[PDB]
């Protein structure tokens, strides 16, 4: 699919930068479509998509951050050919910490219910290793980076028993049954647990 | 087509013969007279020994003997994951075609036997272990409750095997999970001659072998 | 295109000599008589010495050697991993193409030689380490179980390389893991004179040694 030249446009709302979906005005692009952007022979960026000028493609503050985008530059946008059943994620894992550090708390968080909150809120989306995003619990804020990314394996998508052969993807697609798992940056004081909000076994050594 | 010859087993006759008789008879006798005695049956086995003599073999060698559905083998410690909880999905998972199949038919259903290699890796004795990993904990205790909880499972068979006996934990062996522990020792002059001639009856038939041998 | 003399090894003709008549005997000689005879390869070298005595040349001058695929090397301890389980799997993952290709084209199968340096650094003694023993148990015990398990390979040749061959678990030794055990010792003089010319042939090929030497 044929890049298209457009501007880098400021995201209109707040809410639209929760969605982590670029604005695109109705005239140029379908709600759901999903492009690459890219803004350098070596960058390739992958986003899914009325008051947005035509011609230009709005990012949100996040988005611009990650992918290094000013306003007003110019960028060539096409499309990725988004593998169909391969991509989509079998359990991802990403790192957490309140969002500010002026709430923060010690007593544990009940947080497999934040982690069926996530599928809820963001299915169907594209997400990438890297990416940065915010997130929202008991009316507290937190912070969140993607750091590992497993697909489902294929057979998973045929209705047959999994291999374990899970290949690690450099983009996955949500879906109604992936997984994810929120591991702390050291620092911090947020107690967690819910269950399957998942936490590896630390495998560190201790000295008597 | 079973016959002993056939399984190529060296002088290990005593054991073979009080494993028979302790694990084998009621399932032999009609249904009429076991009924009659009411006794229940032995689901669980412990080979224990020095190096190198031949308890896989004779695992294996078990396994043909019996016609049954084909033996579940778990190699070692490959139930451990790294996500929580999910190393008891793979055991539980183990246990529920038994249990369907037992809900299904009854009283007359058929045997299933499973095999677990490298038992001592992930049993262990659960107050003496790194305190860092209650998985190992957890895999025990609902190993404990899955083969033996308040609701009784009758058609499994469980071999172990491992090299350092010592470091089982009690609480499995006890009667009802694995009360026979078998010690596997050196064979004698005659074993050492079967062996010999189980390891060149092709020398033998094929004429590769001098006479003054 | 294989010339003694063209891997540069001087001194060791004894060992050299008796390693390939025990390890490559059975695979050089013509198959219909071995088919007749019935026997199973051997899949384990071990070689052990004091530091600096050419172990690591002799692995890669055999490496080099034979004709087969690119052999998989493993520097030291790479398995180790933060998240349980990983080391298991990667350790099957050593053996995984191995399992295939047996279970498709049978006895008509190629070679596959695995490398271990520093042997020393994962497998030690079970039961030796006070703290976090839980993963190197594991190890020790997945490395076992893949070597010999219920599953038979016939496509897998190991050779290793140690330090300190008394602080091996015996385990890892018994027959039928790793048979051919070999001492590299302190050459003799003949030894000394040999490695010397081979280590000066380009100079004297070249003329840029003096006549007085
Ligand atoms: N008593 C025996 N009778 C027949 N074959 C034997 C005997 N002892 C050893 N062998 C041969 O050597 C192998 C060694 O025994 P096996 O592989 O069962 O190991 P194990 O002793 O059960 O295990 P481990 O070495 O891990 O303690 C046998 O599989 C067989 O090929
Ligand atoms: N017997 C020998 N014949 C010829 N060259 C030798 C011999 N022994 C050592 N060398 C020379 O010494 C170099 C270093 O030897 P090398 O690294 O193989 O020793 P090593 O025993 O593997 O090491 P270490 O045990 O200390 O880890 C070789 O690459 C070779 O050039």
């Amino acid at each position: 699919m044929a890049g298209r030249s457009m501007q880098a446009a400021r995201c209109p709302t707040d809410e639209l930068s929760l969605s982590n979906c670029a604005v695109v005005s109705e005239k140029d692009y379908q709600s759901g479509q999903h492009v690459i952007v890219r803004t350098s022979p070596n960058h390739k960026y992958i986003f899914t998509l009325p008051s947005v000028v035509p011609g230009s493609v709005a990012f949100s503050l996040p988005q611009r951050k990650w992918a290094g985008l000013s306003i007003g530059q110019e960028i060539e946008v096409a499309l990725y050919s988004f593998d169909k059943a391969k991509q989509c994620i079998g359990t991802m894992t990403i790192e957490i910490d309140f969002l500010q550090k002026k709430n923060i708390d010690s007593n544990p968080y009940d947080t497999d219910k934040m982690a069926a909150e996530f599928i809820q809120q963001f299915n169907n989306q594209a997400f990438s290793v890297g990416q940065q995003l915010v997130f929202s619990f008991n009316d507290k804020l937190f912070g969140l980076l993607v750091k590992d990314i497993e697909a489902m394996d294929p057979s998973i998508l045929k209705g047959e028993p999994a291999s374990g052969k899970r290949q690690k993807i450099e983009v996955g697609l949500v879906v109604g049954n992936s997984q994810v798992a929120f591991e702390k940056a050291e620092n911090s004081s947020l107690n967690l647990i819910g269950k399957a909000k998942t936490k590896e076994n630390r495998q560190s050594i201790i000295n008597p | 087509d079973w016959n002993f010859e056939k399984m190529g087993i060296g002088g290990l006759d005593k054991e073979f013969s009080d494993i028979f008789r302790r694990a084998f008879a009621s399932r032999v006798f009609p249904p009429e007279i076991v009924e009659q005695m009411g006794c229940k049956h032995v689901k669980g086995i412990l080979l224990y020994g020095p190096p190198g003599c031949g308890k896989t073999l004779l695992a294996r060698q078990i396994g043909k003997m019996l016609n049954a559905r084909e033996p579940k083998v778990v190699n070692g410690p490959e139930i451990l994951n790294k996500y929580v909880g999910e190393s008891e999905a793979n055991i539980r998972k183990l246990f529920a075609d038994a249990e369907e199949e037992q809900r299904r038919l009854g009283a007359n259903s058929g045997l299933h036997i499973i095999i677990f290699d490298e038992i001592d890796a992930i049993c262990k004795q659960r107050g003496s272990m790194a305190g860092s990993t209650g998985v190992h904990d957890t895999v025990v205790n609902q190993l404990l409750s899955k083969i033996d909880g308040v609701e009784q499972l009758n058609n499994i068979l469980v071999i172990g095997m491992t090299n350092r006996p010592d470091l089982i934990d009690e609480a499995l062996l006890r009667p009802g999970r694995l009360e026979v522990k078998m010690e596997i020792g050196l064979p004698d002059e005659k074993g050492r001659l079967q062996i010999l001639h189980i390891h060149t009856a092709r020398m033998r038939g094929h004429q590769l072998l001098s006479a003054d041998v």
